[PDB]
């Protein structure tokens, strides 16, 4: 027949290979596809949806797990006190593991684009207050006080009729993509630190609770992308399925 | 203009003043099955005024230590009114919903309350805690009717999945400082054009307080949460005698 | 910076009128964001807050000691005083006067501390 | 092109580019899926749209 | 009166170890708790207020966590100068109550 | 003349789509932005209670330069995320023991037997795809032996083989594949065979009518539209095989269409086709730190 030569790689089974296979059912037609709501064409559509960020990932008791979804804001001494801090890299262990963005980043090696964290104040209507939400790019340590944090990117949030603010964490990287940051040399890929400080005090009248809670919801912007799909080191089942 | 709203359908009207926008789940309004999508040949039944209307199911009490509750749609209406009668006489049912959750409090009450629609909300038991029992939830827990069911482990949504990502589905928040109601319009979400209203629950409504309710002694201690819902574009086919299960 | 240094008799035999006087130095007692509290600590035991006074005269007493104590403030000399009536053996302790911010569980700065024993 | 359209994506308002060596379409390659995107279906499913600059609640 | 229970009532650790002391109230104050340190024979020193705020001058190795019923004070690296008795103070309904007090010694 | 019967006069059946898909081959560019000292227009303040995600952008929060972003979104498509073969089945044909001892085995088809592929597919409620199944047969040590195997796909209702001598192995109409273990892995493509428009990994309901007693609770969540038959494997011969065999079954999806994204599993899987989880060992989604104020 036609002369041919077999090259290296024959008989191998590459799992990511996209080729033609022999159909088992000739002349088979599938059930027609009706219209179903909520079709997904790209995973990025899910990355641009806000999901709760577990900034308060301190408790672990099975009864206090729901306390991870919000963190407290209380009346302070009016000295620019620190409220909360977390890392801004979504593929790392920590708060971002609670978000759909974090879980999807778990399946991809490299990411790029600006992030966005929306904080919602869930306190009383009579409660007023101002916060400073600061993003500190890489290299700079965790700010010791509000004056040091004010030197990075930051927004000043005023509690009011609009009960939510957005902090846009801009894409400030030396590389075009970032591998997931990790302890060790891969800390080279760290995004920075998001801190929350008291701009003014948390003020309430008589009869209103002295402590409220903030709920954080993270998501990706529209310049966000991921690449080099892999397997997640996020759940790692430790048994077999019966 | 965007906080005051009126939802009028059938012979029912809901007026709200401290409201957020309206969410149209997945960006689609409920509609009737088209001739190309349909497969069943008998002509459907479209009451459209006696079934497509707001029903108030029942009221929960939001306390400072509430886990949260869930309802199953269309199971909540399988015994209420002309819609319940239609769903019992006909084998095949189809409709979207307009859910309206109501919770009002003073300007000195605080607390947040996630309201979510989870399609195909399957319930998982604790597997005997140790994870050895191949246990399944009882019938009352899978289809709790119009009384709902109080969640046991809201963090995993009684199904092993995190509540924190539940905002990926059509949802709103009831933040007592901002609004007192949440409105979600859900189309018919199913891999079939019609289906049974007694065997299959198209989706589940979840109401989970993410931020606990709080207030000072002297304020009203009883904060009710009322669920109202309107079927939309209701269609019934496959007429037979009435059945409840 | 602010400093507190209280004075009072060291020996107060039973049924006497135990009286202290806490003076504020390096600052003003007439500040609207601070209360002035008295803390009692029995020897070798824990602390126990007695009561707080506001520079306008408003008071917040310990329910265990709401009737047997009197906390007063003199804004003219920048002082406040505690007076205990019907003293008993369970009253001897070391007393401190502290500056307080309400609703934050704040007590800073404190005094040097004055220890009084009930004896004859 | 006399191969029957058996693929799971026949129609779908999309245009693939697949390689096939059989009369059944579902045995073809994956191809290049269309790079469309509808994010507002989940990010902003509000009946009444509002601009970024405007206050959402008025 | 709502009474706070602390755990443990005493401790013995080494330098450079993490010392955790818990203080949990019967009811919810939700931030109205502070942590005070006291050296033998000296006035209490304010470590933490609002259960999370580090008092200016207190080293960052002291950390307060939690809200509601349970609160936690942690020393990330116990120091020889950190031998003292630590109390939790709740201020709810404008009535302040101290905890049992735990004597941390090396 | 009746006015209201004419007013509607039509079932629109349109499913009015508030949104449409636009071409997004790459992430959007960044435009130049300068300072804005204004009133009334505050892009940073949101209302998370409306249930929408923030429409705020970089250009309104900071002063940005013009970045021409040419980063492709191709790899986050469904055909790039699911077209990867992963282990979905493992069958044993040993020589001694209590599992498939008689030189044949039946494996009811289901993706939910292994954690990785299961968790990847649980991300969506509904999926419609064409499968590509690959069979890798060897010994428990991985040795390749000269043995002939028959794989038969038995759709629902067809007779399942009860012995390796069973007449069902004649495969007059059932699809079958004969492979020597020394040959490459056996690769076939399967169409979308469900009676419904898509497979659903979550079916909130019962398959049958009637009273739902505890003794039938296992019928909860069982979707017959997902039961696509069984995969039966035998050693082709009238005598017991002399080699202990293991068959690993991998599947990669293609022509994928997904609907209704769901929260991703964050608990260990216990059983197949149910969300059961250990109630006494519930764990947080991620790691936990000592204090909210410290890293
Ligand atoms: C000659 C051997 C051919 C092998 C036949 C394999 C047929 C596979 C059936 C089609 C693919 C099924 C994909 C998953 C469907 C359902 O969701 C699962 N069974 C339930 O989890």
């Amino acid at each position: 027949g036609f002369p041919t030569e077999l090259k290296p790689g024959t008989n191998q089974f590459l799992t990511t290979d996209d080729g033609v296979s022999a159909p088992i059912l000739p002349n088979f037609h599938p059930t027609p596809c009706i219209h179903i709501p909520g079709e997904v064409r790209n995973l990025l559509e899910l990355c641009q949806v806000e999901t709760i960020l577990e900034v308060n990932n301190v408790p672990t008791n099975a009864t206090s797990l729901m306390e991870r979804l919000r963190f407290p804001v209380s009346a302070q001494a009016g000295k620019g006190e620190l409220c909360a801090v977390f890392r801004a890299d979504p593929g790392r262990d920590g708060p971002w593991q609670s978000t759909m963005l974090g879980q999807l980043c778990g399946y991809y090696t490299q990411w790029s684009g600006s992030l966005e964290v929306t904080f919602m104040f869930t306190g009383s209507f009579m409660a007023t207050g101002k916060m400073l939400i600061a993003y500190t790019p890489p290299g700079g340590p965790l700010p010791k006080d509000r004056a040091t944090a004010m030197l990075g990117t930051h927004v000043i949030w005023d509690f009011g009729l609009q009960s939510s603010v957005t902090l846009v964490i801009p894409w400030i990287s030396n590389t075009h993509y970032r591998a997931h940051a990790r302890d060790g040399v891969f800390d080279y890929y760290t995004t920075g630190l998001v801190s929350i400080w008291y701009q003014t005090n948390y003020v309430v009248p008589i009869g209103a609770p002295n402590t409220a809670y903030i709920i954080a919801l993270a998501a990706a912007q529209k310049n966000f992308t991921m690449k080099l799909c892999k397997d997640t080191s996020h759940i790692l089942q430790t048994a077999s399925i019966q | 203009s965007d906080r005051v709203a009126q939802l009028t359908i059938g012979n029912s009207t809901i007026t709200t003043q401290e409201a957020a926008n309206i969410i149209v789940g997945y960006g689609e309004w409920p509609s009737y099955c088209s001739d190309d999508d349909a497969t069943a040949v008998d002509k459907p039944t479209r009451p459209d005024v006696s079934v497509n209307r707001f029903y108030t199911l029942d009221t929960k009490l939001w306390e400072k230590s509430s886990k949260g509750w869930y309802w199953k749609f269309p199971d909540v209406l399988t015994e209420t009114g002309v819609f319940g009668q239609n769903a019992q006489f006909h084998y095949l049912y189809r409709s979207g919903f307009c859910i309206h959750v109501q919770c009002n409090a003073s300007k000195f009450h605080q607390g947040a309350l996630l309201v979510a629609i989870l399609p195909e909300y399957v319930i998982g038991t604790v597997a005997g805690g140790t994870g050895t029992e191949d246990s399944h939830p009882p019938y009352i827990q899978t289809q709790p009717g119009a009384d709902g069911f109080e969640l046991q482990h809201p963090y995993v949504l009684d199904a092993g999945i995190p509540i924190s990502q539940l905002t990926v589905c059509p949802h709103q928040w009831i933040n007592l400082r901002t609004n007192n109601c949440a409105t979600i319009i859900v189309p018919y979400m199913n891999t079939l054009p019609f289906d049974s209203a007694l065997n299959h629950c198209n989706f589940g409504l979840l109401v989970v307080p993410i931020s606990p309710l709080d207030f000072d002694q002297g304020a009203t201690p009883v904060i009710p949460i009322t669920i109202t819902l309107a079927p939309m574009c209701s269609e019934f086919a496959g007429l037979r005698q009435a059945v409840t299960q | 910076q602010l400093q507190l240094q209280e004075s009072g008799p060291g020996l107060v035999k039973p049924s006497e009128t135990l009286s202290l006087t806490c003076t504020v130095s390096g600052g003003s007692i007439s500040s609207s964001s601070y209360y002035w509290g008295w803390i009692r600590q029995p020897p070798g035991k824990g602390l126990e807050w007695i009561g707080s006074i506001y520079y306008s005269g408003s008071t917040y007493y310990n329910p265990s000691l709401k009737s047997r104590v009197t906390i007063s403030v003199d804004t003219s000399k920048n002082q406040f005083s505690l007076k205990l009536s019907s003293v008993t053996a369970a009253d001897t302790a070391v007393y401190y006067c502290a500056r307080e911010i309400t609703m934050i569980a704040w007590f800073d700065p404190w005094g040097q501390g004055t220890l009084v024993t009930v004896s004859s | 092109s006399h191969e029957n359209s058996n693929s799971a994506t026949e129609g779908s308002t999309i245009n693939y580019t697949t390689i096939n060596y059989y009369k059944d379409s579902y045995a073809a390659t994956a191809g290049k899926q269309s790079l469309k995107q509808d994010p507002d279906k989940f990010a902003n499913p509000v009946k009444d749209i509002f601009t970024e600059m405007a206050a959402p609640l008025k | 009166d709502i009474q706070m229970t602390q755990s443990p009532s005493s401790l013995s650790a080494s330098v450079g170890d993490r010392v955790t002391i818990t203080c949990r109230a019967s009811q919810g104050i939700r931030n109205d708790l502070g942590w005070y340190q006291q050296k033998p024979g000296k006035a209490p020193k304010l470590l933490i207020y609002a259960a999370s705020s580090l008092q200016s001058g207190v080293p960052s190795r002291f950390s307060g966590s939690g809200s509601g019923t349970d609160f936690t004070l942690t020393i990330s690296s116990l120091q020889p100068e950190d031998f003292a008795t630590y109390y939790c103070l709740q201020d709810y309904n404008y009535l302040l109550t101290f905890g049992g007090g735990t004597k941390v010694e090396i | 003349r009746v006015a209201d019967m004419i007013e509607s006069s039509i079932g629109n059946s349109v499913s009015r789509a508030l949104t449409q898909a636009l071409p997004a081959p790459t992430g959007q560019n960044t435009q130049v932005s300068s300072h804005r000292l204004d009133t009334g227009e505050v892009p940073a303040l949101q209302a998370a209670e409306i249930g929408a995600s923030s429409n705020t952008s970089d250009e309104s929060m900071i002063e940005t330069r013009c970045v021409l972003n040419s980063h492709s979104t191709a790899e986050t498509t469904l055909d790039s995320f699911f077209s990867r073969a992963g282990l979905v089945g493992e069958i044993d044909l040993p020589l001694e023991g209590t599992t498939n001892p008689n030189g044949y085995a039946n494996w009811d088809i289901d993706i939910t037997g292994y954690a990785q592929m299961r968790r990847k597919v649980e991300l969506f409620t509904y999926m419609r795809f064409d499968a590509e199944f690959t069979f890798v047969a060897c010994t428990p040590t991985g040795q390749v032996v000269p043995q002939l195997l028959q794989y038969m796909f038995v759709p629902p209702g067809a007779p399942k083989p009860e012995s390796r001598e069973s007449l069902a192995w004649q495969t007059a109409t059932n699809p079958s594949v004969f492979v020597k273990l020394t040959d490459p892995p056996a690769q076939v493509s399967v169409p979308f065979m469900s009676p419904a428009s898509a497979y659903q990994w979550f079916y909130d309901g019962y398959p049958t009518f009637g009273e739902h007693k505890q003794e039938k609770d296992l019928e909860y969540g069982a979707c017959p539209n997902n039961m696509m038959g069984t995969f039966s494997v035998r050693t082709v011969g009238s005598s017991k095989s002399k080699y202990a065999l293991v068959v690993r079954i991998y599947m990669r999806m293609k022509h994928v269409r997904a609907w209704i994204p769901r929260p991703m599993r964050n608990q260990n899987y216990l059983f197949k086709a149910n969300p059961n989880y250990a109630g006494d060992s519930i764990k947080p989604t991620g790691t936990s730190r000592n204090a909210i104020t410290t890293l």
